[PDB]
């Protein structure tokens, strides 16, 4: 969920 | 004095001191880019690794938790270690976690392997956080030298014939090993292709071999994929990392992949370490997320 470049 | 450099790097560790400055001059940093630079471009682009080894993956400026590998895993030399890339980004000591391992390159550069993730290369760090690192904390020129030693990063291991090791997973067009050891360094990482691939993939149970990846950039890969590629380079078992899991390590397809995640805590996951013993038995040390 960071950003789906990936949480 | 590599010796010294390791000693200073692993002092600021086992304390905990946080500084905006690092531990390193800039002048020492730029040092131990070059040098790691010209070892990685004497070595393949596939390496090929004699057990027992431990593998680690994703670590992601985490330092406190290199740290934590090092001291229950075991300090080089007496363990050979193959770490299977994404060192930097989104933690705020990826200098302290980069420079350690490639001092370790320096000294141990027959015990000692990195290979190159997704987030070792120059478009990813401007945008997850290792070139405003490079810019608050040293200058633009260090994340240049990085970039630069970044490029040389061999792209995967084979451990005793039987264990392919790479950071991301497999490619439409892996069809033979000599295309990833006549892959040509330095280099950056096109969007597209084989080198992409190996960095950015992600295995899946689809009902298609082949599926765009909801990353945005190359491919997930299915069980058929992995059956394939096991079978065509008589292979046991893929090795990789790239994708976070919560047991930090997760079996994939009847034990035929691995995904190892050596980053606690990223989003609460634990984090993983692989041991490889001399007959090829494959065993975990675990990382407690907090
Ligand atoms: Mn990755
Ligand atoms: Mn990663």
């Amino acid at each position: 969920x960071l950003x789906r470049x990936x949480x | 004095d590599i010796d010294s450099l390791i000693d200073k790097l692993l002092n600021a560790g086992f304390s905990g001191k946080r500084t905006k400055n690092v531990c390193l001059k800039n002048t020492e940093i730029e040092l131990i880019c070059a040098s790691a630079r010209e070892i990685f471009l004497s070595q393949p682009s596939l390496l090929e690794l004699a057990p027992p080894v431990k593998v680690v993956g994703d670590v992601h400026g985490q330092y406190h938790d290199l740290i934590r590998i090092f001291s229950k895993c075991g300090f080089p030399p007496k363990t050979n270690y193959l770490f299977l890339g994404d060192y930097v980004n989104r933690g705020k000591q990826s200098l302290e976690t980069i420079l350690l391992l490639l001092c370790y390159k320096i000294k141990y550069p027959e015990n000692f392997f990195l290979l190159r993730g997704n987030h070792e290369c120059a478009n990813v760090t401007r945008v997850y956080g290792f070139y405003d690192e490079c810019k608050r904390r040293c200058n633009i020129k260090t994340w240049k030298l990085f970039i630069d030693t970044f490029n040389t990063l061999p792209i995967a291991a084979i451990v005793a014939g039987k264990i392919f090791c790479v950071h991301g997973g497999l490619s439409p067009v892996l069809n033979s090993m000599d295309e990833i050891r006549n892959i040509a360094r330095p280099t950056d990482v096109p969007d597209f292709g084989l080198l992409n691939d190996l960095l950015w993939s992600d295995p899946a149970d689809t009902i298609n071999e082949w599926e765009d990846n909801e990353r945005g950039v190359s491919y997930v890969f299915s069980k058929v994929a992995i059956n394939k590629f096991l079978s065509k380079f008589n292979f046991d078992l893929v090795c990789r990392a790239h994708m976070v899991v919560e047991d930090g390590y997760e079996f994939f397809n009847d034990r035929t992949l691995v995904t190892v995640f050596s980053a606690p805590n990223y989003c609460d996951n634990w984090g993983a370490v692989m041991g490889v013993s001399e007959d090829l038995l494959c065993s975990f040390e675990l990382l407690d997320p907090l």
